[PDB]
């Protein structure tokens, strides 16, 4: 089973440092060629980085914009990839990814921002015989992305909606997360808004009552 | 009181090739109005089943252009044109015509696949069980095709027999492997007794048994 | 959006009644025929039970397997339809459906047993490797001794999906229930991901979160 897991991402001032580990397991790692490619909210997809292997002397390649500033490594023996971030730029926010190009991590989020890390507040958005009725919790006021929002730890997931955070004049994040269900379901069923936001070590479980 | 059969009740396929699966009936499903009261649900590991076919030929909405059905009165025929290793599950035919209404038995469609031997991991007891009396061995099977397997338990290389049980996952809707957890359950004084715990697993990709183990305390 | 949401199944004695309720939404009720129809574990599908609407007078049908026993009904102002279980039998252990043919609910479970619940032990299963060796580690949760079927098992909350594999449980010689659920991840991700598997068994309501770390 080929797995590739990124790690390391985070929060970091401007002119800052981070460094990333892409974990990767179920395949024969000498000969293997890597990547990294990032990509910021809503834009797309920008090739940064590719170490080749150890009969290539372990050859390594820079985007233009990252030269001088980023490293790129591996360690054969953790069969593990690296990307080591110096003097970051804002516009270095973004979902970093290690791939072969065949196979992607789910990527790791890195934050360059002046801004300090908040956690959320939760609240309830209530419920609202017969028919459809909707309910959600509200995850405001945080920084920096993202937020996990799950239902009734993972095993609600038909007519969940979670939304796009947006960012208020604040600087800090809202999002919604609302589930559709039959309204006499309410009465037969609890509902609990999972959020978890690493960032601010914030773990919150609320159950949305009618 | 009306006979629901299938053929084949198992139907090994490799992905991007046809596949036919068939039904028959006891009695004729044509009703007066021209209708024929024949419909074919597939249900995928885990879920409730799916409409696919309804009234012996149409198609259901969202279902794929891959799915047809044809028939002559008692005998039908859900056809897959490119099997896609999306499609592994259990294939339902069903009349709605007379009382009580009746499915098929099923026919289970398992995708063919390059042989794939498992990944083997051996997991002891924990101290938290061991305080509750008991003690489990856990041997874990990951990512294998086919789905013949044999795991073999031994303590001190002896040969366990009636002291395990083990579950096999369905076949997985992406790369159509299996995985198979087996479990050896002891008292605790016995697990206590010995030093070496073994899993030999035996498997078609494998040239030889695998074995893993681990020695109690280290 | 179409939703069929069936509830009320559980564990109850031979010759004991339990109420089944499917409710609905997204879609206009009133002309709308439904069914139960019924899974039990590693079976094919028994249709039960078919009930029309008010144009219809409600009429209802059912399989020879629960005439009697059994009861389909529907209220209408509340999009519902149910199942009353007379007289229940061993035999009827199953998933219930609610379904109109086309869409088809998630199912709810019902035992008959004279046995009673009884809630799980959540043991850790440690990760096998280590974080400097490089290649897969596997670790899990056994989840074991309950009674009945079924437990809901996921990991970190439901953010962890791949590589998960829950089992299906097997039972022990004493009539309770064991499964073990597992994760494979590269042997590096260790310590630096954290692993909780959220084990559920509502029959019992026990709910428990296991931290699974290397020893
Ligand atoms: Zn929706
Ligand atoms: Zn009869
Ligand atoms: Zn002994
Ligand atoms: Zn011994
Ligand atoms: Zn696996």
């Amino acid at each position: 089973e080929v797995q590739l897991v990124e790690s390391g991402g985070g929060l970091v001032q401007p002119g800052g440092s981070l460094k990333l580990s892409c974990a990767t397991s179920g395949f024969p790692f000498s000969n293997v060629w890597m990547h990294w490619v990032r990509q910021a909210s809503g834009k797309g997809l920008e090739w940064i980085a590719h170490i080749k292997a150890k009969s290539d002397n372990y050859a390594t390649y820079y985007a233009e914009s990252v030269k001088g500033r980023f490293t790129i490594s591996r360690d054969d023996s953790k069969t593990t990839i690296y990307l080591q971030m110096n003097s970051l730029k804002t516009e270095d926010t973004a979902v970093y990814y290690c791939t072969g190009l065949d196979y992607w991590g789910q990527g790791t989020t890195v934050t360059v921002s002046s801004a300090s890390t908040k956690g959320p507040s939760v609240f309830p958005l209530a419920p609202s015989s017969g028919g459809t009725a909707a309910l959600g919790c509200l995850v405001k006021d945080y920084f920096p992305e993202p937020v996990t929002v799950s239902w009734n730890s993972g095993a609600l997931t038909s007519g969940v909606h979670t939304f796009p955070a947006v960012l208020q004049s604040s600087g800090l994040y809202s999002l919604s997360s609302v589930v559709t269900v039959p309204s006499s379901s309410l009465g037969t069923q609890t509902y609990i808004c999972n959020v978890n936001h690493k960032p601010s070590n914030t773990k919150v479980d609320k159950k949305v009552e009618p | 009181d009306v006979v629901m059969t299938q053929s084949p009740l198992s139907l090994p396929v490799t992905p991007g090739e046809p596949a036919s699966i068939s039904c028959r009936s006891s009695r004729s499903l044509l009703t007066s109005k021209g209708i024929t009261s024949l419909y074919w649900y597939l249900q995928k590991p885990g879920q409730s089943p799916q409409l696919l076919i309804y009234r012996m030929s149409n198609l259901a909405s969202g279902i794929p252009d891959r799915f047809s059905g044809s028939g002559s009165g008692t005998d039908f025929t859900l056809k897959i044109s490119r099997v896609e290793a999306e499609d592994v599950g259990v294939y339902y035919c069903a009349q709605f015509l007379v009382y009580p209404y009746t499915f098929g038995p099923g026919t289970k469609v398992e995708i063919k696949r390059t042989v794939a031997a498992p990944s083997v991991f051996i997991f002891p007891p924990s101290d938290e069980q061991l305080k509750s009396g008991t003690a489990s061995v856990v041997c874990l099977l990951n990512n294998f095709y086919p789905r013949e397997a044999k795991v073999q338990w031994k303590v001190d290389n002896a040969l366990q027999s009636g002291n395990s049980q083990e579950s096999v996952t369905e076949q997985d809707s992406k790369d159509s492997t299996y995985s198979l957890s087996s479990t050896l359950t002891l008292s605790k004084a016995d697990y206590e007794k010995h030093k070496v715990y073994a899993c030999e697993v035996t498997h078609q990709g494998l040239s030889s048994p695998v074995t893993k183990s681990f020695n109690r305390g280290e």
